């Protein structure tokens, strides 16, 4: 079990620590986040009190490094570092642990919520979509726009998601443009599965890493990136079995997390009322079709 | 973005356009088979592809093989027609190749943006108008060679026949539009209007028949009444 130490909290800041979040006052004796369950990315991310204005946060796996937070009163920021000498690192979070100045992860051991949430997402391939190679974390926060969004400005600090467009030369075969329109399974199967992501794998990781950003920093891009990846399935007639079971997995969860009161801004309803209830995979979506009829009847 | 009263003198501009009218391209009737379950049988259709500005029209005849053996063929329809709108850009030397075309109906705004996927440039737009163009059936010429068609083929008529030597596109495309409304609230009256007056004929290579400019003007108004006589008998006025 890992740490994520802090200097201090001179700013009163509610913080977040995966799906889970607690509120720390200005200048509370707050060292940090200790028992960080090992083997899972995990993300930790701040909204301060006296500006709700930019949620941003740190995704970051303890197996790569010792990674701490220290506000910086220039950039007004609690900003995650990377601490080189073990030893120090080991002994100041030791004396943070001795003197009980660390929240404790609060994983309850029936609860699988985060694996299922996370279960494709790996830090290697968040690195990719979040350019910053001089850090072994990388920052997200509301604001960022995503390369299509921007092709529609700073592109160093861009999310560099996997561009879908279902009206671009590269979605539609020359020849075969109302089959490859009305059903996308080239798309998905040859262009993007085969062609870009490689496996499905690769591709539920930026799908679900796509809706956390979504979830935990309101980014809106990303919200499109995930609806868009769930529309390009649902909207393919020819999908691995495989892939349909694990997608109903991956969403049932999505929506089982969602802030209830969040569902009016984090759900488009045309995709999901086209990917229920019109699309090829209108049937293939049990779970996940039962708990959005159930928590949010209204959207559809 | 789409196309209505307020940018209408944009149709005559120099920038070159086309109207695309999809309304008769999947034709039927329907008839009751002998188990007395009910059927369709197709015949041939047409894309209507205009210039407003010059006249230009490229009927393309849509014969009924293409649809031998094809399923959902209302839908098929749409990708057919951007299909050969498509073909006919590609066909035509870049400097007559439409900077925009407008299509009459919004269901065949994707079908033939993504036909026209190669073609950035060309802006695909809806219009808010209600243009008559479903009754070019009801042009006797243009009827006449869609139903002889035995094979796929492009005939190619200027819709104004030689008003434009005396008259400019905006006031033709009126005329056009109000001829069209004519012969699809009432054909038989706008066509008995039309052709009344035996002395006055249609030449071998026109359309509609050769009237004088004041002809036309009381054919015109002979056609506004129709629309309002029919409109008065529709709604009881
Ligand atoms: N601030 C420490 C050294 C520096 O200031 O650069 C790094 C550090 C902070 C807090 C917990 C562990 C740890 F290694
Ligand atoms: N002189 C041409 C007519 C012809 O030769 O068929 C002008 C024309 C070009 C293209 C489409 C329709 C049309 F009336």
């Amino acid at each position: 079990m890992n740490t994520v130490p802090f200097t201090s909290a001179p700013i009163e800041v509610t913080i977040g620590i995966d799906q889970y979040s607690f509120n720390v006052k200005e200048n509370q004796p707050f060292h940090g986040i200790k028992d960080i369950p090992i083997g899972h990315v995990h993300v930790i991310h701040f909204q301060h009190a006296d500006n709700s204005s930019m949620r941003y946060g740190y995704w970051f796996d303890c197996r790569m490094g010792n990674f701490y937070i220290q506000y910086d009163p220039k950039d007004g920021l609690y900003k995650m570092m990377e601490e080189r000498d073990g030893a120090k690192f080991e002994n100041i979070v030791h004396n943070f642990k001795e003197r009980q100045m660390m929240v404790s992860y609060p994983k309850i051991d029936e609860d699988d919520t985060w694996y299922n949430l996370t279960e494709f997402v790996q830090m290697d391939k968040i690195r990719k979509i979040v350019r910053k190679d001089e850090n072994q974390f990388s920052y997200v926060d509301s604001s960022m726009t995503t390369v299509q969004e921007n092709e529609l400005s700073d592109p160093a600090h861009s999310l560099n998601y996997t561009v879908i467009n279902f009206k671009s030369r590269e979605a539609i075969r020359p020849g075969h443009e109302m089959e490859d329109f009305l059903d996308k399974s080239y798309y998905l199967n040859t262009v993007m599965l085969q062609g870009i992501f490689k496996n499905s794998s690769n591709y539920f990781g930026e799908l679900q890493f796509a809706f956390l950003n979504a979830m935990f920093f309101g980014n809106y891009g990303s919200s499109l990136q995930w609806h868009a990846m769930i529309e390009l399935i649902c909207s393919s007639a020819t999908v691995p079995k495989h892939m349909l079971d694990k997608l109903d997995e991956i969403l049932y969860y999505q929506i089982k997390t969602l802030p209830e009161q969040y569902s009016d801004i984090l759900l488009n309803e045309r995709v999901w009322n086209i990917c229920l209830y019109s699309s090829f995979q209108k049937n293939s979506l049990h779970n996940t079709e039962k708990i959005m009829e159930n928590k949010y009847p209204e959207l559809l | 973005g789409a196309m209505n009263s307020s940018n209408y003198a944009e149709l005559f501009n120099n920038d070159i356009k086309l109207f695309v009218d999809d309304t008769n391209v999947y034709r039927v009737t329907v008839h009751k088979t002998f188990e007395g379950n009910v059927a369709t049988k197709a015949i041939n259709g047409c894309i209507f592809t205009l210039n407003p500005k010059t006249g230009h029209l490229f009927l393309k005849i849509i014969h009924t093989s293409v649809w031998a053996g094809q399923k959902r063929l209302s839908q098929l329809a749409k990708w057919k027609t951007a299909e050969e709108v498509s073909a006919l850009v590609r066909s035509l030397p870049k400097e007559e190749q439409p900077k925009q075309i407008i299509v009459t109906r919004k269901a065949m705004l994707d079908p033939l943006e993504v036909h026209m996927l190669d073609f950035p440039n060309i802006a695909i737009r809806p219009t808010e108008l209600r243009l008559p163009f479903s009754a070019a059936m009801s042009i006797d010429k243009l009827s006449d060679v869609v139903m002889k068609a035995t094979e796929p083929q492009m005939v190619l008529f200027n819709i104004y026949d030689d008003w434009l030597d005396r008259i400019s596109s905006y006031t033709a495309f009126s005329r056009l539009t109000l001829l069209l409304r004519a012969l699809k609230t009432n054909e038989e009256s706008a066509k008995m209007i039309l052709l009344s007056d035996p002395t006055i004929t249609i030449k071998s290579y026109h359309l509609w028949p050769s009237f004088t400019d004041e002809q036309w003007i009381t054919i015109e108004s002979q056609m506004r009444d129709l629309i309002l006589t029919e409109y008065g008998r529709k709604y009881n006025v």
